[PDB]
């Protein structure tokens, strides 16, 4: 699993070389599909290894959602040091996996035949994507996960081909996805940055290390005000849905890879849900909503001490500014996250985030987040032109 | 987003 493009340049991709994606070496100057839309689709599911079977997961079934939560909590993405693992909650998963237009067949599980134990998963959700000068109906692929005991058995290519088949059956032939590894071929590369909010706990769990400053000097450095500074800041409410939709749509036009959300999708992704998604709007002295900030909740199991309290992290989502300076908006995001008990605030260097990351004392993380398109060949772009945030 | 980073 290559983490850098220099490592990835030296190897071959037995599976990805078969797929409609550009080659790693390619410099792309065209815009469009790699292969034509298929007018006949394989009706039979792809063959799994002996003793495993497909199962679409009904997440409205509490027991099935618990199985998925358990698979991901024990087998999903870990940091490069293998010390923390994402701890997606069942309520979070419902938010991420049942947006408007979700389909049950796109919650694609793999189970042991004899015991029915869940050992693999991959998901698709529909999304309208603007990529340069084209708007296309696509799916977002997420939560690809194979049980640790089943790894390195080429189950992941089967999962990918099967979700591809099931998306094709619905008349969709492009996809977007992100990964921490380098594959053919990233459309953009972003880097995660982190902002300490509770430096004491971060040092204790070895998320960060006391850089030479004292513990006292470190806490003073990362101290934040107790209340936000921006006039009119308040939680998003139902009446704000149309103006949030309007603010987001114009703001995203300046980037080259963005979602195109309906008003119902805006409600789903931004309406606040405790311990899932927070959105705050700025309502000025005229009563006009002019800006908003948002971040979602994703804690992480502390792997070496898995008994203890998990690391509570906020992730920057979409932040739109038309009257409040973005620097001030994000400073209030930090203060609000601190108030709500988050230990760290994470953001990527996409969109306009580089304008505030250093100033607000974010530190650069290890490892990249690669963005990919399936069956769409287009030039790559810098991080500041990526305007798409997945969960 | 599906990459776990830290400083
Ligand atoms: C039109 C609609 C199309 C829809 C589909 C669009 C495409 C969707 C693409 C998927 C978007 C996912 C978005 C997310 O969810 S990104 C999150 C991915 N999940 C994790 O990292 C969780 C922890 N890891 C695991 O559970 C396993 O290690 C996984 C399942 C990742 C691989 O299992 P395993 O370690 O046992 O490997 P294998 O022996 O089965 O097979 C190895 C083959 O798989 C290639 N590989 C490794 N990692 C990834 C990866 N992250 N994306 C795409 N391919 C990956 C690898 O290069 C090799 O191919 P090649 O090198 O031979 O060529
Ligand atoms: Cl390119």
């Amino acid at each position: 699993p290559a983490k850098t493009m220099e490592e990835a340049s030296k190897r071959s991709y037995q599976f990805w070389d078969t797929q409609p994606v550009p080659k790693l070496g390619e410099v792309v100057n065209t815009h469009g599909p790699v292969e034509p839309d298929k007018d006949n689709i394989r009706q039979e599911p792809y063959t799994l290894p002996q003793g495993f079977t497909w199962d679409a997961l009904d997440l409205g079934d509490r027991g099935v959602l618990k199985e998925l939560y358990t698979l991901l909590n024990e087998n999903y993405v870990e940091d490069d040091d293998n010390m923390f693992r994402f701890d997606y909650s069942p309520e979070f998963l419902l938010w991420a996996l049942r947006p408007p237009g979700w389909l049950p067949q796109w919650h694609c599980g793999v189970r042991v035949v004899s015991s029915r134990k869940l050992v693999g998963f991959i998901s698709a959700i529909p999304a309208n994507i603007h990529i340069y000068d084209t708007e296309k109906k696509m799916v977002e692929i997420n939560f690809l996960c194979v049980h640790k005991k089943l790894r390195s058995k080429r189950v992941a290519p089967v999962l990918i081909r099967e979700i591809t088949r099931r998306v094709h059956l619905e008349g969709i032939f492009q996809a977007v996805y992100t990964a921490g590894v380098v594959l053919p071929k990233p459309v953009g590369t972003c880097r995660y940055w982190h902002r300490s909010l509770n430096p004491r706990k971060l040092i204790e769990v070895k998320f960060s290390h006391l850089s030479n400053m004292t513990m006292q000097r470190t806490m003073k450095l990362y101290r934040l005000p107790e209340t936000p500074k921006t006039a009119g800041l308040r939680p998003m409410e139902t009446k704000d849905i149309p103006v949030v939709h309007q603010l987001l749509t114009r703001y995203l036009k300046q980037f080259h890879l963005t979602p195109v959300m309906s008003q119902e999708e805006v409600e789903h992704w931004f309406y606040p849900q405790e311990n899932i998604i927070d959105t705050f709007v700025v309502e000025n002295a005229n009563g006009e909503v002019t800006d908003f900030l948002s971040f979602y909740t994703l804690p992480s199991t502390i792997m070496n001490h898995p008994t203890h309290k998990s690391l509570k992290a906020a992730y920057s989502f979409y932040n739109v500014h038309t009257q409040t300076p973005l620097l001030d908006l994000m400073s209030d995001a930090l203060v609000l996250a601190k108030m709500k008990g988050f230990d760290v605030f994470n953001a990527l260097d996409l969109m306009e985030n580089k304008t505030f990351l250093e100033k607000l004392k974010f530190g650069i993380g290890d490892g990249n987040l690669q963005y990919y398109l399936y069956n769409w060949k287009c030039p790559s772009m810098g991080a500041e032109k990526v305007g798409l945030v997945l969960q | 987003g599906n990459c776990f980073s830290k400083p």
